RNA sequence: AGCUGCUCCCUAGCAUGCUACUACCG
RNA sequence: GCGGUAGUAGCAUGCUAGGGAGCAG
């Protein structure tokens, strides 16, 4: 199964509180919003499968600038544990084959 | 979340028995709190035991145990204490740049109001301090003064004249030009306009601002603000300069303000100067004539 | 973490059996080390674990204590953060009208009402001063929002009726100035 | 969930055994619980043992296993003793004064209301013990008088005149204007009001409060409250003022209160002045002339 | 945990292989007090296990009854605030139409539809627009439900006082239009 | 300001299960 | 030399509880 592209898009571009506008404070959605993106991978349409890489590239520049505010405003060293699975394609195929994890 | 009083670094713990909140960096904090009678600290959230119906807020019993912080009695064991190396947990744990000598500080923190050296020390310490201090001597202010007597005048005397009745266990403020009380008019829900007069002797004669006509059951109390912290020094750094910066030379004068015009030069050159004045010099004369000779 | 107490045991311990196993004379002789260094890992394990997770559990509440101020300190500046970006994106959408209008009130020249799409339907401005009403108004047409208006009725801050070639210059101080056209869209 | 009689501390443990049931922190509820003929303690839940067909209801032997309190016949291994340390178990273990001399309220609790020396020490103690005291006092006599003779007049010998007949197994109670009883009209359901009414000498007759006619299914009690706790002492605290506070000076008075101006200023000069009379000196007259000096 | 029955047998087993260990005499001391320590394990071990586990549930205990606690108190607070809600309606209500009505039904019961439409004391509409102020409530009498009922007040979708007089069919573009219209059983 | 269903992330706990080190007895 | 049990540490799987978020009717 495969949504609509505006309706992913604009989940990314209009929310309903302040705090959402700030990607940084939550990232969860990203990966949430790219779980439901995934399949739009295979499709013939080209300007289709730029939604999911769109979304995978938006959520590591948020990771990227979240760990680098707690080495200047603070001096807080941030070490990648594993949170780079998450703008990689193995995490969200892993969802849509039959061998469960729920 | 905002800079700390005597380091500029960004903190974001507060002084539990402090009464202005200040804002103090992690090892500054921990200067202060076991230096003083300051015995909690609050940060986004208030470091207090979440075991149910606890009471005890001195700083160095605190433990963190994850999103939350107990005691060492309300304890499990994974955990940290919240005081270790001098320094109190909290954002900002690295670059803070704190003070040895907080004794300043610590002193205005524990002043008192009473001796003139609470006074002398808030008034020979550097900018920030000073402000603090000012802030705080206001605040003890309202807090001494309205918790004095309420002014329950019980019956009318004569005209300009009242009976006295005022409140017990508490005593009473002085009843003089230097003590401007406050009227509220109580209805059979609340208090409503009256205004700010004044008591003397009479059996109390009432020198009132204006006219009012008031039987019993009113009274009356001084009011006062709620102080916020201010912004700037007392005042500006100084300035050695060559210009009257700023303004337009003069054509016209009057020969009364001779005594004057040498004077003016010297405020309008520099950044100020400080007004010393004997009882009627024409200083008012002097300071009119700023525009007199400056009509700009 | 090996800035901890029981690492120099348990590098002692090890140094000791790397001897043994290099000389290997006995079997529990060589075991002392063994259970003098069992012993070794029993305490270095045993305190290289406790705290190599409170690293990370401090990070984490470090994390979430940065991410509740920010999230209410963002909400306590609503109203300047949405008129600044209401203004860049403005800027950069680039309209003749809506700089035109823009530029208009930046210097003093307001509407009354919300501006008309009909052909019909009347538009009321506030004019100053002398010089912007030199460069909109010239006969009767009025020259707004990339529009053409024909004036009706110019009336004063007296609310009293001003005829139209009585504006000009001469005359202009004699008029409190804060007029108001009144005019329908061509 | 509130502070205890001898303590004033916030506890949720209840003497089951008194009458009252009454708050008793944990030291301060352990000495009661053995030093007297109080057996049981009651919590949010009841300590007392869960499996089916307990009745044995003491306080040291109750072992608490988790979810539940057990008696030691009782008790899979899992548990500890309720009572140990000197202290039952329950809710602000630690923050609880407790006392040592408590054989006072050991008494009062023990107090059978027979020999004047329980009224002696009732009337002997401190303030929210003698309010705990006059509770019990009263409860018990409730206690007394209901479970008595029941008041059932079998028919009617002549205008105020009955025939009686009382309750068996249970004597009956005296009939003088002491003891005044209520009535309670039976029909084939329940009973409806009758009133309260005096039986005396007859063969009974009865001194009615108001004109009645009963035949016979009719039968009476002297009916009573449900008296629960208090909330104020015996009386207030005394003052030695200077103001004859909260009211206003005399112009007029009749020169029959010439006795009565005296003693209108020492009530009303300082908190109570306490009357003692004896009969027909114009107590009621002075009771009245108080309004009669000030009108206010 | 150091106040134990074994603290004290465990130090003192433990203080004799150090005696010993100053000693160093024979083999039977190493094996001796190394099972003096050997025996030492179990208190060591369940009366500070044992101790680990009855402390653990005795607080579960006491947070489960602070809990009840708070829900008790809940209920009487929701419970008084429902009593007086009722209470509080029921003085708006007792009148004599009501009664009247009651007394006229031939078994007690009617609908309740027909409660505030014939013992009401105050009527509200609700208008849409102008042409249907004309034909609902013009004047400053209309009836309505087999009654006659007097205006006072007409307010607008702000919540502001218009008069009578502007309510017209050319002035009615400058109204804010649902108004609000009050009025009171004529008797 | 509702009723349902599914999925991701984080912490706590329980038992279970696997696995490693020490001690005691047989 | 092995088994059994008792302790201590590290690892997984499952269940429960709590919190945060996303989609669908
Ligand atoms: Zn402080
Ligand atoms: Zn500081
Ligand atoms: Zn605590
Ligand atoms: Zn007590
Ligand atoms: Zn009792
Ligand atoms: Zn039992």
């Amino acid at each position: 199964p495969y949504p609509d592209p505006s309706r992913i898009l604009g989940a990314g571009c209009f929310v309903d509180d302040i705090v959402k506008t700030d990607g940084t404070l939550m990232i969860e959605r990203f990966v949430s919003l790219a779980i439901d993106a995934y399949p739009l991978t295979k499709h013939p349409n080209q300007e289709y499968a730029d939604v999911f890489h769109l979304y995978l590239q938006y959520i590591r520049k948020l990771h990227d600038e979240l760990t680098g505010h707690m080495l200047d405003m603070y001096s807080v060293m941030l070490t990648n544990d594993n949170t780079s699975r998450y703008w990689e394609p193995e995490f969200y195929e892993a969802m849509y084959t039959p061998h469960t994890v729920l | 979340v905002g800079a700390c009083v005597l380091c500029n670094s960004q903190t974001s713990l507060r002084c539990g028995a402090c009464i202005r909140r200040p804002f103090l960096c992690c090892k500054c904090c921990y200067d202060h709190v076991i230096s003083t009678s300051h015995k909690l600290v609050l940060s986004v959230n208030p470091y207090v035991c979440n075991a149910p119906g606890c009471d005890v807020t001195d700083v160095t019993q605190l433990y963190l145990g994850g999103m939350s912080y107990y005691c060492k009695s309300h304890k499990p064991p994974i955990s940290f204490p919240l005081c270790a190396n001098g320094q109190v947990f909290g954002l900002y744990k690295n670059t803070c740049v704190g003070s040895d000598n907080v004794t300043d500080f610590n002193a205005i923190a524990t002043c008192d109001w009473t001796n003139a050296g609470d006074y002398i020390l808030a008034n020979t310490c550097t900018e920030r301090l000073k402000l603090f201090a000012a802030e705080t001597l206001k605040a003890t202010e309202e807090t001494f003064k309205l918790s004095y007597g309420i002014a329950t005048v019980r019956e009318v005397l004569s005209d300009r004249e009242l009976h006295l009745s005022w409140e017990v266990g508490k005593p009473r403020p002085p009843l003089n030009r230097n003590y401007v009380f406050t009227g509220y008019r109580v209805t059979k829900n609340s208090k409503v306009q009256i205004g700010e007069y004044t008591f003397e002797k009479g059996a109390v004669v009432y020198r009132g601002t204006t006219t009012y006509k008031l039987n019993v059951g009113d009274y009356f109390v001084l009011t006062s603000h709620t102080v916020m912290p201010l912004s700037a020094p007392t005042l500006v750094p100084q300035e050695h300069y060559v210009r009257i910066t700023g303004l337009y030379p003069t054509l016209n004068i009057s020969d009364e303000f001779s005594s004057n015009v040498a004077n003016y030069q010297k405020v309008g050159m520099q950044k100020y100067s400080t007004l010393q004045g004997p009882p009627g010099t024409g200083k008012s004369h002097f300071a009119i004539g700023l525009a007199l000779y400056y009509p700009s | 973490f090996s800035s901890l107490p029981s690492y120099a045991a348990f590098a002692t311990a090890q140094e000791a059996y790397e001897q043994a196993v290099a000389n290997g004379d006995s079997e529990v002789v060589l075991k002392k080390l063994k259970k003098s260094l069992n012993v070794a890992k029993s305490e270095f394990d045993r305190d290289a674990a406790m705290q190599r997770k409170l690293e990370k559990m401090a990070d984490q509440a470090m994390t979430q204590m940065y991410k509740q101020a920010r999230s209410e300190d963002k909400r306590a500046k609503v109203t300047s953060a949405m008129q600044t970006m209401l203004f860049t994106m403005l800027r950069k959408l680039d309209n003749d009208a809506l700089n035109n209008i823009i530029n208009n009130a930046r210097d003093g020249c307001v509407p009354l009402n919300i501006i008309p799409l009909t052909t019909a339907a009347k538009l009321m401005v506030v004019i100053p001063d002398y010089n912007t009403y030199k460069n909109t108004c010239d006969g009767t047409t009025f020259t707004y929002a990339s529009a053409l208006w024909e004036i009706q009725q110019v009336v004063d801050a007296d609310s009293k009726i001003v005829q139209l070639s009585e504006i000009s210059m001469d005359n202009s101080p004699n008029l409190a100035w804060p007029l108001i056209v009144t005019a329908l869209r061509a």
